[PDB]
């Protein structure tokens, strides 16, 4: 697959993107 | 987690979903 890195605030955009409409988790862990 | 997998290592859309809600 695609060969792009993402940090920071641009890996919380591409998340955004992908699963803010559903919600989604940024923490390093979590209780899943 | 999440915040070393893309930054560390390459991802996809199909690896951002792995941390969606569920």
């Amino acid at each position: 697959f695609v060969n792009q890195h993402l940090c920071g605030s641009h890996l919380v955009e591409a998340l955004y993107l992908v699963c803010g409409e559903r919600g989604f988790f940024y923490t390093p862990k979590t209780k899943r | 987690g999440i915040v070393e997998q893309c930054c560390t290592s390459i991802c996809s859309l199909y690896q951002l979903e792995n941390y969606c809600n569920g």
